[PDB]
């Protein structure tokens, strides 16, 4: 049709090209199975769909901010609105009157929304344990120790800082909701797939209108103004261009296709990592040391909301390899010795929590004559 | 059928395939033009008892009326009636306009009027045809009919002729160094030489009484053109309309928008033709094409059932022309035919459209269309000051299957 | 005398074709956006070298820029285009005429000879901003022409201007030189060949155009 | 000879656009094929190994 | 002129085809080295730092 | 350039082709871009010297 | 420095971190430190050559 609609001749002229048509048919169904099957790696990881629970006793951490909200009609988290709000594209039914047309995703918004719920109330309530196995439900504040035991720091740098970490987590989020509502460049990976898109299918409508040597652009003038012998040629003509226009629109589809595919493969490894689990790679799930992650629907694509746990305030100190203290190197078991200026102390090495060096924190290796530097 | 012939194959596995394409066909035909029915004035540059001379011919600009030119062109007379861009068969449905009749007269040798760009130069110095000429050429014989009207020819004017230019006074003309103050065969000779051929009888070189047609074709008023006739104007039916002569196929549809009282065609975004007007009584309508899409064809596997369920990818319900199966249901992605809406949900087996699914369910053994579920319910009961510790393993084995190398070809050229 | 700046005066429809909400560029002979147009004063009248294309703003009340000369040698041998413009009749004629002087009634050879052409219109041609454009195109005359309610501004309206085509009459004459046919002053725009983007508004109306050569931005 | 060589052109002209249509289709497969190598050859050597 | 257009408009089809095919094989190209770059980030991110 | 070096004569025709030509500068220059996208990400990681 | 700010650290004791990273304790390190040190200078002299 996109070559010569309602024309018998053209189309008779046309299957003399061999089978190049069912070439570019087979490639574009291909490339649409592909997108079909592109979201349902990224979402439909899990599919066990669990409820967000009713009440609200995370020990003081906020999460009303990715939560789908039962108010609109739609099941949408506040930034999953302001992500689809800020992702915008008739020219569409000009389009669609050239051989055109978009089928419609296999999974719908909703479904995405529903699926993302899924995996966002399953890490509130169970945490990485539901990407394993069963779902094994633990309170969130002891997930979160366990997290923070994930990078080294101790179960009490959470507990005894319970409600300081509750605030900063809400006030993150705060700040993430509004640095998406205000800078309109965020959602810049997404909306440049739409303009490449709409940028393609333009150019290969514009296509249709250019003589590519023949007498006219339009066929109808051609057919109905020459013999059938010269018609012909023309034709011939005609059907040449918009051939070569048509490769040139579908090898360009199979590359991009083929970029789409790497970055959505991607983005199933960053959930399957990040969100259910935490991972040890650094910058692989945001900047500092992973905590976890909330996954969040958006118009073809999805956005992570890494949360990471970032060192600051700093104090200098002055550290030695060992202790000798009788005739006896004593290491430390884990951690670093850590020195003020006249006490020796032992700390953890993301944090500062000095302890009395005792034989319980250090471990006994050798004479303390062979260490560069001990004290 | 038409499934297991677009695999190739006798046997169809479960899914969607996509068969051919759906298309409305038209049902009328409008031949609208407009109401000129007095005839155009063909004769007076045909039926004349003299043309003019090859060097000053005459540019009769024919104007509103109905020009037959099956008559000129099927009348046992003339010679060499070789049409550029069109095909006298065809005349007479074009509807043209600005068509500018020439008439003049050459010698019998020639008889070439520079057709694509002929490089002879009897006419290289009188007549010059463009290039791009959208029109005809038509010699006549004129021995009988005094063979007096030949003149003259201009024999040079050391000057190319630009395409459909009128030379008249050439009087000086030189060769030499020396300036033409009035001699002209000491330079060379005079221009503008004369023909006397009156009565004689040389054969092939008797005057050829050659008249030319030079239509102006595509987008214009079209005020001179063919006796077509014209039928009535029907609104939201599919059609092959030919407005003023232009052929194609649509919708008509009565227009909302504010076309200028000069602009005559309608066009849009990307240049296609959205609006038309009417020649006889102006009005505007907007022409969208009738509607198509993509013909898929749900089917469970042949082993299982030989029963299937069309859909239609954008027809919306009405537009309809297996085929029918008393089961039409509307989805999100066309027409579903011959599948019944299930209020129930399960996982999909054979994915349709945004959110659809289609699959062979026993409990009468009829193909229903649902909506997929996404997953089993497991609502879990988060509650502080309570976990759950395993208290035992299960050792499980997967799979994992990951092509590596596909196979290595050398296709040689020659 | 006193050149005035040509400004963004002198946008009209290329073809009779109805387009909406889109942005075509069109390869047409357009007045290059911010140029110099002679301020030719009358009151007197020399010839004006006709090259390619006249832009005739010519504000005025009195009425009394009647017509325009549009000849080739103005003498004899070719024809000459003459557009008297009554109070309602604007009839035209292409009869060759010498046209004797500066008019105030027929100031032209008064042999009639080659009087082939003698179309007339007749029901009008004119807050007198005349914002008259002419230009031979294969042998095709073609006149647009609008009018603005301009009355407080001296020099040109600053603005924009879409010119609906007034007639097109199919004549032809190379047209070397020209004059009006005559207190107000007369302007003259010459044509070039300039590029030109054009913003079709949803009404089907020129609302703005950018010139495609006065600067790389 | 001179019709044969018009209409030899002409089958040439289809030939050779047949064979950079199934070339560019090879590349395109062999991107594809290549990605999936890589991924197993990480899989393996971190998994394995 | 209208006997030299044939040959420059065969002239122009060959280039065309030319630089179409070159314009393909850089895009190709141009993918596999992106992955490489990829590559070479995560390498960077994750053992450097 | 390529195409059409330096003549007008051939330069109308290839305004017949429609905008291959727009195509193929678009491309390169996505190209391009993308390669100052990669070195970009693969080097400056952290913003501190 | 790749995770936050940069914290200052002697080299001896990111090696004996790194080291416990690996898997091996503390001991290893800071008892072969000059083993570990002449090690680490030959296979970079020899990357060189
Ligand atoms: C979680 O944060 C939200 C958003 O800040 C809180 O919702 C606010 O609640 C207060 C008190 O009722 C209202 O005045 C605000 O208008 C609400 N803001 C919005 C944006 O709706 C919510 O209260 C917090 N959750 C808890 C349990 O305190
Ligand atoms: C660690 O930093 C936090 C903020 O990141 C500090 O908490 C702030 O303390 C001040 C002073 O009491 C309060 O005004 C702020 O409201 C607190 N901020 C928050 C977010 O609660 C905290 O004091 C710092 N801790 C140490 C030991 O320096
Ligand atoms: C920092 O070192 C100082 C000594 O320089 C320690 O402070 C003394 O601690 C002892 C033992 O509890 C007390 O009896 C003294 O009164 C403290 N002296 C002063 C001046 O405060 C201190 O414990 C060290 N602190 C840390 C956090 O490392
Ligand atoms: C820790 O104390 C020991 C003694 O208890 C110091 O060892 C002495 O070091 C000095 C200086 O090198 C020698 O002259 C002595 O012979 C050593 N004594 C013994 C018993 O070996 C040791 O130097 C001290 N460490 C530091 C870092 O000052
Ligand atoms: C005048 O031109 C007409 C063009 O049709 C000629 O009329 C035809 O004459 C032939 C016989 O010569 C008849 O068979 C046709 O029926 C006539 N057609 C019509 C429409 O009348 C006519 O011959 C010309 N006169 C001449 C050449 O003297
Ligand atoms: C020690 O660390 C502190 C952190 O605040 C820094 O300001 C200071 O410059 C450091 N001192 C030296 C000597 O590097
Ligand atoms: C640190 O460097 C100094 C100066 O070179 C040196 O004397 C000392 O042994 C080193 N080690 C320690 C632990 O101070
Ligand atoms: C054409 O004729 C019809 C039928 O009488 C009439 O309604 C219409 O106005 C006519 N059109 C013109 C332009 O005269
Ligand atoms: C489609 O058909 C339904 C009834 O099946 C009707 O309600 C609706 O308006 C129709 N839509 C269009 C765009 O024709
Ligand atoms: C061009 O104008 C000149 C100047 O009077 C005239 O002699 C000549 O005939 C004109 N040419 C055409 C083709 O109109
Ligand atoms: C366009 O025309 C409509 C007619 O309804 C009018 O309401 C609107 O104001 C016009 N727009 C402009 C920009 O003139």
């Amino acid at each position: 049709m996109y070559i010569c609609g309602d024309s018998t001749e053209c189309s008779n002229l046309l299957l003399q090209y061999g089978s190049f048509c069912t070439q570019l048919n087979r490639a574009l169904t291909g490339i649409a199975v592909e997108q079909d099957k592109n979201t349902q790696e990224v979402f439909a990881q899990v599919k066990q769909i669990y409820k967000t629970p009713p009440i609200k006793d995370f020990g003081g951490f906020n999460f009303s901010q990715i939560l789908p909200d039962p108010s609109k009609p739609s099941k949408r988290s506040p930034i999953e609105d302001l992500l689809f709000n800020k992702v915008t594209l008739d020219l569409i039914c000009a389009q669609k009157f050239n051989g055109l047309t978009v089928l419609p995703p296999l999974l719908t918004d909703e479904m995405i929304a529903q699926y993302t719920s899924a995996l966002l109330a399953g890490t509130i309530c169970s945490g990485w344990t539901f990407g394993a196995g069963p779902a094994l439900q633990i309170p969130f504040p002891m997930q979160m120790a366990y997290r923070f035991n994930g990078i080294g720091v101790t179960q009490n740098v959470l507990y005894e800082n319970q409600k300081l970490i509750a605030n900063q987590f809400n006030s993150a989020i705060g700040k993430i909701q509004d640095s998406l509502s205000s800078t309109p460049s965020a959602l810049g990976k997404l909306q440049d797939v739409v303009n490449q898109n709409a940028q393609a299918l333009n150019t290969l409508v514009k296509q249709l209108s250019s003589n590519f040597g023949a007498i006219s652009s339009v066929l109808n003038d051609i057919l109905s103004r020459l013999d059938p012998p010269e018609a012909e040629v023309q034709i011939d003509r005609l059907i040449t261009g918009r051939l070569q226009s048509l490769q040139t629109y579908v090898t360009q589809q199979l590359i991009r296709a083929a970029e789409i595919r790497a970055s959505a493969n991607l983005a199933a490894t960053k959930m399957s990592e990040c969100v259910l689990g935490q991972s040890k790679r650094v910058d692989f799930c945001g900047k500092g040391y992973h905590l976890m992650s909330f996954p969040q629907s958006a118009p073809h694509g999805v956005v992570f909301l890494h949360v990471t746990y970032v060192p600051a305030q700093e104090k200098n100190f002055t550290t030695a390899p060992a202790i000798c203290h009788d005739g006896k190197a004593h290491f430390p078991r884990e951690g670093v010795f850590v020195s003020n200026g006249t006490h020796w102390f032992v700390t953890q090495r993301n944090f500062y929590e000095p302890q009395i060096i005792t034989t319980d924190n250090t471990f006994v290796s050798g004479n303390c004559d062979v260490v560069i530097g001990i004290v | 059928s038409e499934t297991k012939c677009t695999l190739k194959s006798f046997t169809v596995e479960k899914g969607i395939y996509q068969t051919s394409n759906f298309r409305v066909q038209p049902t009328e035909s409008i031949v609208r033009f407009p109401n000129i029915t007095n005839l155009c004035p063909f004769g007076e540059v045909f039926n004349a008892t003299r043309f003019a001379s090859v060097y000053a011919w005459n540019r009769k600009r024919i104007s509103n009326c109905v020009a037959d030119y099956s008559v000129l062109y099927n009348s046992a007379s003339f010679s060499t009636f070789k049409c550029y861009g069109v095909s006298p068969t065809k005349l007479n449905d074009l509807c043209f306009t600005n068509v500018y009749a020439d008439s003049f007269v050459i010698r019998g040798d020639e008889v070439r009027q520079i057709a694509p760009g002929q490089t002879g130069k009897i006419a290289d110095y009188n007549y010059k045809l463009p290039d791009d000429f959208t029109g005809c050429v038509i010699a006549w014989n004129s021995n009988n009919l005094d063979s007096n009207y030949n003149y003259l020819y201009r024999l040079f004017r050391k000057s190319n002729l630009k395409p459909f230019e009128r030379d008249i006074s050439t009087e000086i003309y030189q060769a030499g160094s020396t300036p033409c103050n009035g001699v002209e065969g000491f330079n060379c000779y005079f221009p503008l030489q004369s023909y006397g051929f009156q009565p004689t009888n040389g054969v092939g070189y008797q005057p050829y009484r050659v008249v030319v047609l030079s239509f102006e074709l595509l987008h214009a008023p079209a005020t001179v053109c063919g006796p077509k006739k014209s039928t009535n104007l029907v609104k939201n039916k599919c059609v092959n309309f030919n407005f003023n002569g232009l052929t194609g196929t649509g919708v008509l549809t009565e227009s909302n928008k504010k076309f200028l009282p000069f602009q005559q065609f309608g066009r849009d975004i990307a240049d296609t033709t959205d609006a038309v007007r009417d020649p006889q009584t102006l009005e505007i309508l907007d022409i969208t094409p009738c509607s198509f899409g993509g013909v898929s064809v749900i089917t469970p596997g042949t082993n299982t059932s030989n029963q299937v369920a069309v859909l239609y990818q954008d027809v919306n319900c009405t537009e309809v022309p297996y085929s029918t199966g008393s089961n039409v249901f509307q989805t999100r992605a066309g027409c579903l035919i011959g599948a019944e809406h299930v209020n129930n949900s399960y996982e999909c087996d054979i994915p349709i459209g945004a959110g659809i699914c289609a699959s062979y369910q026993t409990q009468s053994q009829s193909i229903i269309a649902y909506t997929m579920s996404l997953g089993a319910e497991n609502s879990c009961a988060y509650s502080n000051n309570s976990i759950a510790i395993p208290t035992n393993f299960t050792i499980s084995v997967t799979t994992e299957i990951l092509p590596v190398s596909m196979t290595k070809t050398s296709v040689d050229c020659t | 005398p006193a050149y005035t700046n040509s400004f963004t005066r002198g946008v009209y429809y290329p073809d009779k074709v109805f387009r909406s909400s889109v942005l075509h560029s069109t390869q047409d002979l357009f007045l290059p956006f911010f140029s110099n147009v002679t301020w030719f004063h009358a009151i007197d009248n020399p010839v004006l070298p006709f090259n390619d294309g006249v832009y005739f703003a010519s504000t005025e009340k009195s009425n009394i820029i009647r017509g325009w000369i549009f000849g080739t040698t103005l003498d004899s041998k070719t024809q000459s285009l003459l557009i008297v413009n009554n109070a309602t009749n604007v009839v035209i004629k292409v009869c060759e005429f010498q046209f004797c002087n500066d008019p105030f009634e027929f100031r032209v050879y008064s042999s009639a000879n080659n009087c082939t052409f003698e179309y007339v219109s007749q029901p009008f041609l004119m807050k007198n901003l005349r914002e008259f454009v002419f230009k031979n195109i294969d042998g095709y005359f073609k006149i647009y022409s609008k009018h603005t309610p301009i009355n407080l501004v001296r020099d040109l309206p600053q603005g924009f201007s879409a010119l609906e085509p007034l007639v097109d009459l199919p004549i032809g004459i190379n047209i070397t030189r020209f004059q009006t046919l005559l207190a107000a002053a007369y302007y003259v725009g010459y044509l070039q060949p300039r590029t030109f983007l054009l913003k079709y508004n949803e009404n089907g109306t020129i609302t703005d155009a950018v010139d495609c050569a006065l600067d790389p931005l």
